[PDB]
């Protein structure tokens, strides 16, 4: 999971 | 403030082709010459310029069998249906020129790029 | 010997997205106690177990509406069906509860794994 | 594109  | 998931449209794809493998929800057949393929109507819409054409048309979005032109290779047609469930493209010496102009044909801006790319390269 | 074109996962879903903001061959509702969401069978399988099971079944396979269990949060469904077919979680401390048990339910492993993460954190 |  990332921040787009 | 959204989270995402790096790997979640891979992943989704990879089930879209399994289900193409194992013949599930299929809801159309692509008639190239002497040979058919199965496929799902919303992946060749998303692949496609030509199947998002033919598929929003009022008539056409209710066929079961759909017959492309009698030019089109269907080692060509293969190599792009592959494509366009897996990201992959099986791109030969032998095979550039039908793919190329079944991809132009399809109308798949990204492959045509590259096969052009490709051809540039060699003479 | 394949080459790869990186972005194609992400454009097939952005495409199947875009044909469930214009309804375009939805083949299923899915109720949520007072609410329904329209959607495509084969996106639901490749994203959720509970999906892949109820849609491999011989019967439910052709139904064209499927009921949720009634503990279901219309709007934590919500939540992961934007995330399906886009890769983006509206995850937020007043909906991650909902989220999670949505999540749970629909066998959404990877957003279970967040939720659990980001709930751990906070106590 | 690339070489996977
Ligand atoms: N709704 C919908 C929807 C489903 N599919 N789809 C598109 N499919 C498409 C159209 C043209 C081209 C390609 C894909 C690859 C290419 O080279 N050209 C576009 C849009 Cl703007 N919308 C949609
Ligand atoms: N054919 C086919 C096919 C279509 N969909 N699909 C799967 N869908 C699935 C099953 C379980 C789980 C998820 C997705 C996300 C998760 O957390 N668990 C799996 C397989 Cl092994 N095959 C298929
Ligand atoms: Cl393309
Ligand atoms: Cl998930």
């Amino acid at each position: 999971w990332v921040i787009p | 403030s959204c989270i995402q998931f790096t790997r979640h449209a891979s992943d989704v794809l990879l089930n879209l082709n399994r289900l193409r493998s194992r013949d599930i929800l299929t809801d159309v057949v692509i008639v190239v010459s002497r040979e058919q393929f199965r496929a799902h109507k919303t992946v060749l819409m998303a692949c496609s310029g030509l199947f998002y054409s033919i598929f929003t048309d009022q008539l056409k979005c209710n066929l079961s069998v759909i017959n492309l032109d009698p030019e089109i290779n269907p080692e060509g047609f293969c190599i792009l249906l592959d494509f366009m469930y897996t990201s992959r493209l099986n791109l030969r010496e032998g095979n550039i020129m039908a793919v190329m102009a079944t991809a132009m044909y399809l109308q798949m801006e990204h492959v045509v790029d590259t096969c052009r790319k490709f051809i540039k390269a060699s003479e």
